[PDB]
């Protein structure tokens, strides 16, 4: 899964 | 070009730009 953006 | 659509835990709509490899808010 990708990150979550700041 | 080249995203992805995932729901912020937190609670938010955030998606992912698989063409470069980066996180982003909103759609682009």
């Amino acid at each position: 899964p990708p990150p979550l953006p700041p | 070009s080249m995203w992805t659509e995932h729901k912020s835990p937190d609670g938010r709509t955030y998606y992912y730009n698989t063409e470069t490899k980066q996180s982003t808010w909103e759609k682009p």
